[PDB]
């Protein structure tokens, strides 16, 4: 990481430069899953239960790890006169491997579909 | 350094006749099996036939590896060229099934067509706006050409590169727009002083001239098995090379089979047909082979070349003999090629290209005494007792390899023969296939 | 273009009457094989049976390939045609019997029609509203996100649920993007820039989009395919939601699993309340397990289950194997390879070697497909090796002919190009000669038993 | 804090441990005793010839048999060319039952040591400021710009190592890192040129009592100079290489950090990734800035190889970029591990042998046989009589080499609780009687094992 | 406790005048057997000098004449200043990893590392915490003994508020790492509360000092520090198995370091014994990783056992003494133990009865030993345990000899129990599946 020309850092970064020369993050996706559904739930005619549902199935300490500090987290934390760390430091959900495509299946027509589709 | 086939550099064979040289880009002799491989060629780079399985045959030496090693020198560096050991389709990651599916779309290529566009300039200024405490960021690079200045606006992705580029004003950058890759490539004025710890000194260059942006065409080839990775996934193409795919679903395979068919139509893509090489592939079972029966079939599949030593021979998980160690309905798709033991003035000249290839001085009494040990002990150990005979030599300090390196070489490594012999008349001091042995003396 | 053993293949060429024509759809000859065929063809297209079983029996090169190629072509490209060899079975990341039912599954298809309930818009504004939980410990959380959309014809405010708004961070939106929100998931995609912002100057390759026409708010109607194995699998490993898991199960590796009769049965209902609703009808297809001697005498039991279900594909075997043992089951010898207790099962359609004109006939027609001309005496040379060795082998002579023929500049094979090929290209009983005259020498020289 | 201990730090010794070299001349003719070796003449001067094969850089690929019965010398020659080479050439020991690993198919595993077995040297300049941070300042700019309250044209940091001071005048972005990793004066932190940032490695401990409690550890003041300019080598193998692409370490997000947590499996790495590993590393050395190490794989009992480790091998040894591979067998004619019907010499794949050099290890006379002896004791440091050295060689004939070296160390402790410090007859008449030899065992079992229903072996 | 009465429980040493390694005939346990101890004893003095690697010792007798005694008593003489690793061959059979993975770790396991350390720890009752929000603060802590005032600085107080300290909180502070531990509220602070958090412990205050400070000694294997750097909480994998495969250029740097440390001073190594207990179910594919194994400077030395006669190695079909390969065997001394006299049955029947508090009555033992002449040593041994549950049941004080009979004709040797499967032949399930259930 520290040595002026990168030779072992390049080196070591060879996989991920490759992929990203070869333009597969930004070429379009040749496929997906035909159907997609949501996770199947627990039906119970209690209250408890609905509430279990909010606290495992959209848990709210996950999620907040994956997405990171609110806005007013981000002003507390930079106006104050005291420096103060944040529950995750950052949001720790990844980047995404395609840079189009992301984190959904939704794909939307282009111009050159639209030139080449009809002869 | 060199290797085994390094001298292989081509199939020696006229491009018009297909004539083979009896001495050729390396290749001597099996004239018959290099003009059948050069047909072979023509099959490959005309890519209008689909799932030809061609077999060389032969004993061992005999060149059937040289041969398709010198078809992969030449189809050049666009074409795929898939090599398998037969024993690498057996896995625990994936069904042998799975592993011979994504060999065969190894080796077809899909070459796509991108069009680009490069910023290349001078750095005039660079301005980047950071939040305190949180990922906030914005900027603006000012940008210079000869003949244009502009300011461009700048998001987050594009500050992070600047800052691991470290972009400063005086520098030459050029910015793939598309892949939003940045490279520094000079500068145009000396690094200023005031500053310490700023980094080793650049290249001088003149500041570049005309437009800032101009368009650029970039084409990329890509196999069938990296597009299928890489759309099994929303995450994980990390997969195109630590191999841990697991076994991709059929139906995926489906749809890029379909995508890729329109591609080609739309003028997206050109796809590129190669050949998966198995060697020794008598080291498949009947499933592997009844498996392939059927790959072979698809008008995606490419050209299967193959090689075998074996006689008749049993098939792997079965219980009966048969040619060439292979299956007769699988025989039945195959053509067979093959490859011959050679003459004395073959093994001459197979000789001279090695040891001019290892860069060896041989004395001609030293090469007609290899060429002799050749016939009666094979081409492979009198290839090795000439880099013996080398060291030996030059350790007493010789110019050239004589006679007296080619003994002693003879002398202190034994070849399969004669350690056979060793191996005979020593029988109750090495371990039988029993497991008794005797240590005293 | 590129050309493959059953590109001359396009279907059974039978009359209206269900009768072969001699020579028609680039078959020659099975005339009474391919009539059965056909009867298959309309088992089919009936959809009204469940899991009856076919057997293509005969010699290797006898063309049960072609004729199971010929049915996929005859049911178009609506019906599912699932094609596997048995090879194919010996899953690691499964038990032999998923896979089974994979691909009976992918067999059977429905087409269902669906409503995207959408919202549209350029993003004018974007404005979150905070949560200032106590004492949870992941300090504070944001209760909802209002956005404005706007359109070509009209405008509007919507407050978000959080979890509709986890979906637009995903997406990366800013004031100004065109965006899509599908209400059915709570998806969001990001379509571009407003082209109010069109401008060069920007380092990154934005996407500059007009504002979306018509209403904010709309609802699209798009016609699906998908088979129950896309069903099955889609609630096994769900990835549709904005849920955790369903989150998380985007990061992790794909992986096959063990998907319960639990699972297929609930997804029934499901597909059963689909059809009732009118938006879904059924389209039951094929299996073709080719190369079936390559099972087991484990997956034969589960056929035994399986063709029971009561929406079972129709499934085609076919088998090249006399009297031979059972794989699983060595001591067991039976007729094509298959089980007794399973072959009871199977209508039989035994395929015939051909004739030396039906050959003859065969290297016309594929010389044509693989577009080359020869000679008639070349013609009946090529024949001849089909009688005297092998349909495939002469057939493959073909193509290496035409290469030797162009390099001598002629456009047309004749006899002195295949003479050639012969010579070049050996076939199994040639080479099996060769191996067995040098097998009596030992040494450098022999071929390795 | 830790206590040293002062009093001794001597070696132990194990079966070659007196293996020091190949024992050969200039002219490379082997001396018929040195560097601990006996005898074995001819095959040490093979084997030099191998060494100097491997460390002439030239060749890929080449294989090398050691074959000969058990005992005849053959690990001995191994570690002796291992020796020879030094420790900047890669050496890669494994039995060939190393292969046979649950994680991954096994020509993974083979692959792996194959490129454990091959060596890269990297030469890079490192380039950092570093020590305790004595004073940060700002320097205001002369042109402030509008509606900001302060603008800095400089950030001076002050320095101090162990041997210097130096007044830093860095460019003002070097905010953001003193702001994240909370940069204090008297904190020990390192600037790097390559980017401008820096990293603070602690809290210097001349500050290790400000307080009567803290919660960080303190660091010792950098030793070095305030500006540490210098070259670095670094050595890599081309596996090392393999797994830092194919498992890379450093991510910052949720999946990479569950990742390191969990169970690190090797997964099966794709010829695609080492083809193009290969390429770029081909670039670095055609440019001088690294060079290829080329070293041995040794596969110990090598018949312990199937046929489909051997015919991977093939494909293997046939790369241009590949070890020397040495194997050692002694199992005569014997059935290949994987092919229940195939017997070949050494148990190896004639298919394969074909590839080899061959160097045959053979018995040991009488002499030599008492002259390890002498070579033995003197290495496990036991003193003996001559009628003990000839008692011990007369097991080493009649029984085996192993067992006769095997009783120098019982018979030196039966001497010393005895008073002697000197081995005699008496010593080693009770260590062979205390501690049998392979056959004698094998007699009783014969004698006492002629029934089994009580009292017997089981059998 | 929890350390009940066991088979080998009365073994507590290997007997010896270790002045002179000679046994004596019965003392710390062991009886008879003495050119075996001797030979035993030998080996601990390899041992214990720790200057010999990898020399293997198969310890070899028919069954129950002591060879799992003598390893046991060797354990028990060498003492906890030594690793000995104990396996049966039947554990290198791991799913979660390869029999050779399974071996380099119970090698490694046997080669302990040892380092001694000063550690300066605070622990006391926190009293009350105060905080200047103008940061600094202090804190006041007791012992029962001793109470003072600390001065804390910022990243302390982060701490101490991350980790939610208050008063009745004991705590220690580790001054090295400067890291809190929160290691429960005191018995005193029991009345606080009517209701308590499922993660609350009460301790008893810290006593004397507070700033104790002490030489401290570890001892860590080989193996321990493999695991702990396989992955970044490793030592996690130390309890729950869970390693995989732990590549090998860790391990390289691992014996690198070592030898540092040792070269330094800041550690000695302490080589000890593996034990692999009936070591004829490993495999041709262990023994070959064995011997390579063996021939290593950090190789334990391996002490082994096996009761087989001429019989086939696992893994082919040819058949070797003790089961074992010849290859092997040319690494391996042999230790042969031997069937027992009567007056050494009798004296180990005196010893379990003793362990196991039962009275016999001489008669009893006398009877008891002819059993064990003529049924083993094993059965007349559990026979003395039944016999006094036997007794116990007419209330007597001693056994009897009428117990003993009793516990013959109740509970059949191996003998008799091979007759009656003989004599039962139809009745029970033959090699063939054949069976007749009917009268
Ligand atoms: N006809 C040939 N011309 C040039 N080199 C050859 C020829 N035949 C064999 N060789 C060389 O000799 C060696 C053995 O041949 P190889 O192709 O490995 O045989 P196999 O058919 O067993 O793979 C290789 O190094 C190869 O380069
Ligand atoms: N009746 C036919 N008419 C035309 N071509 C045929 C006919 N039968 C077989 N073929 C062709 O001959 C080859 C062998 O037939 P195939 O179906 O592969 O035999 P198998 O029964 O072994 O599957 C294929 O190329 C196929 O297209
Ligand atoms: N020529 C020799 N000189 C000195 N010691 C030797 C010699 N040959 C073997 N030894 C020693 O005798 C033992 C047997 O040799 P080894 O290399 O283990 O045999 P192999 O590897 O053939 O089984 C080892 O302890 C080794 O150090
Ligand atoms: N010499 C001995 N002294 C005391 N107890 C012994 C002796 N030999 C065996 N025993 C005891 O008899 C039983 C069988 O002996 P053990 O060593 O376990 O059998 P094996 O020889 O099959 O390993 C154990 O309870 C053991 O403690």
């Amino acid at each position: 990481e520290i040595t002026t020309e990168g030779v072992l850092r390049d080196l070591m970064n060879i996989a991920r430069v490759k992929y990203r020369e070869l333009g597969l993050c930004r070429l379009e996706k040749a496929a997906r899953p035909r159907a997609s559904a949501p996770p199947i739930e627990v039906v119970c005619d209690s209250r408890s239960a609905v509430i279990e549902r909010e606290n495992i199935m959209f848990h709210p300490a996950m999620r907040k790890a994956l997405f990171g500090p609110t806005p007013s987290e981000i002003k507390e934390a930079s106006f104050g006169p005291r420096p103060v760390t944040l529950y995750p430091p950052r949001a720790l959900l990844p980047a995404p491997d395609h840079d189009k495509q992301r984190f959904t299946n939704i794909t939307v027509p282009s111009m050159a579909r639209f030139v080449t589709d009809s002869g | 350094l060199i290797a085994a086939h390094s001298h292989i550099r081509g199939l020696g064979v006229d491009a018009d006749t297909l004539e083979p040289r009896p001495s050729s880009q390396g290749l001597v002799g099996q004239e018959k099996a290099r003009k059948a491989a050069a047909v072979v060629l023509e099959m490959i780079k005309q890519g209008k036939i689909a799932g030809r399985a061609v077999l060389i045959a032969g004993p061992p030496s005999t060149g059937k590896t040289a041969i398709a090693m010198g078809m992969a020198q030449s189809l050049g560096q666009d074409v795929p060229f898939t090599t398998l050991a037969a024993s690498e389709i057996f896995s625990l990651e994936m069904s042998k099934t799975e592993a011979l599916t994504q060999a065969f779309r190894k080796s077809i290529g899909v070459r796509i067509k991108e069009e680009s566009e490069i910023m290349e300039g001078e750095v005039v200024e660079i301005q980047i706006d950071r939040s305190v405490t949180g990922g906030a960021k914005q900027g603006k690079l000012t940008i210079k050409t000869t003949d244009m200045e502009a300011i461009y606006d700048m998001g987050s992705k594009m500050i992070d590169a600047m800052t691991k580029e470290r972009v400063m004003a005086g520098d030459i950058i050029s910015i793939d727009k598309s892949s939003g890759k940045i490279t520094k490539l000079g500068r145009s004025y000396a690094r200023s002083r005031d500053y310490d710890a700023m980094g080793v000194d650049t290249k001088f260059l003149q500041c570049p001239e005309g437009e800032l942006q101009k368009r650029k065409e970039v084409v990329h080839t890509v196999s069938l098995h990296e597009i299928d990775v890489i759309n099994s996934r929303t995450q994980g193409f990390l997969a195109l090379f630590s191999g841990d795919t697991g076994e991709i679903r059929s139906e995926i395979r489906d749809q890029i089979n379909t995508k890729v068919a329109e591609w080609k139509e739309e003028g997206k893509a050109e796809i590129v047909p190669g050949v998966l090489f198995i060697d020794e592939v008598h080291m498949l079972d009947i499933e592997c082979f009844s498996y392939i029966n059927r790959a072979l079939e698809s008008d995606l599949a490419p050209i299967v070349i193959m090689a075998s030593n074996r006689g008749v021979s049993r098939i792997r998980g079965t219980d009966y003999k048969s040619p060439h160690g292979l299956p007769l309905d699988f025989l039945d798709r195959v053509v067979i090629i093959n490859t011959h033991p050679y003459t004395p003035d073959e093994l001459r000249q197979i000789l001279s290209i090695r040891a001019q290839e290892e860069e060896v001085d041989l004395t001609p009494d030293a090469l007609a005494l290899l060429t002799k040990i050749g016939q009666e002990a094979g081409l492979r150990y009198a290839s090795n007792l000439i880099t013996t005979s080398q060291l030996i030599a030059a350790k007493r300090r010789a110019k050239q390899v004589g006679v007296e390196d080619v003994q002693r070489s003879f002398k202190l490594f034994y070849d399969p023969a004669r350690s056979v012999r060793f191996v005979q008349e020593s029988e109750k001091r090495l371990i039988g296939n029993d497991g008794v042995v005797d240590f005293s003396y | 273009h590129r050309t493959a053993a059953h590109t001359h293949i396009k279907g059974l060429g039978l009359n209206s009457s269900g009768i072969a024509e001699k020579q028609a759809a680039g078959f020659v000859g099975q005339c009474a094989a391919r009539e059965a065929c056909g009867v298959v063809v309309d088992l089919i297209k009936a959809h009204k049976m469940a899991g009856r079983g076919v057997l293509l029996a005969g010699g290797p090169g006898t063309g049960k390939t072609a004729l199971a190629l010929a049915i996929s072509q005859e049911l178009g490209t609506k019906i599912p045609f699932c094609p596997i060899t048995g090879s194919e079975i010996y899953s690691t990341e499964v038990k032999k019997t998923e896979v089974l039912m994979e691909n009976f599954r992918r067999a059977i298809g429905l087409r269902v029609r669906e409503t995207k309930d959408v919202y549209e818009g350029e993003v004018t504004e974007m404005t979150p509203e905070e949560a200032e939980n106590p004492l949870g410990g992941y300090g504070k959380t944001i209760s909802t996100l209002l956005i404005g959309l706007k359109s070509a014809r009209g405008q509007k405010k919507l407050r978000l649920d959080p979890s509709i708004y986890e979906a637009i961070q995903k997406e990366r939106v800013q004031v100004g993007d065109v965006i899509y929100i599908e209400t059915n998931t709570g998806a969001c995609k990001r379509v571009g820039r407003s082209d109010a912002y069109a401008t060069e100057f920007d380092l990154e390759a934005e996407e500059y989009v007009p504002i979306p026409k018509g209403e904010v708010h709309k609802k699209k109607e798009i016609v699906q395919d998908v088979t129950l194995h896309d069903l099955d699998v889609a609630n096994a490993r769900p990835q549709g939601g904005q849920d955790i898991i369903s989150m998380m199960g985007q990061l992790m590796k794909p992986k096959m699993t063990e998907i319960t009769d639990k699972l297929r049965m609930e997804i029934n209902k499901v597909v059963q309340k689909y059809i009732n609703q009118g938006v879904a009808e059924l389209i039951p297809g094929v299996l073709f397990i080719d190369e079936a001697h390559m099972l087991d005498i484990e997956c034969f039991t589960y056929l035994n289950k399986a063709l029971e279900s009561p929406i079972a594909p129709i499934v085609v075997l076919a088998s090249n194997r006399g009297i031979a043992t059972i794989r699983g089951a060595d001591d067991l010898k039976a007729a094509h390879g298959i089980p007794p207790d399973f072959l009871q099962r199977l209508l039989i359609i035994p395929t015939h070697p051909y004739e030396p004109d039906e050959i003859r006939r065969i290297v016309r027609i594929r010389a044509q497909t693989e577009g080359v001309q020869l000679t008639d005496a070349a013609v009946d040379r090529v024949a001849e090796h089909g009688v005297r060795i092998s349909l495939r082998y002469c057939l493959q002579l073909l193509a290496p002919a035409s290469i030797l023929a162009r390099v001598n500049g002629r456009t047309q094979v004749d006899v002195q190009d295949i003479a050639e090929a012969e010579e070049l290209f050996l076939d199994a009983r040639r080479s099996a000669n060769i191996l067995t005259s040098t097998g009596e020498s030992g040494g450098l020289h022999g071929f390795i038993s």
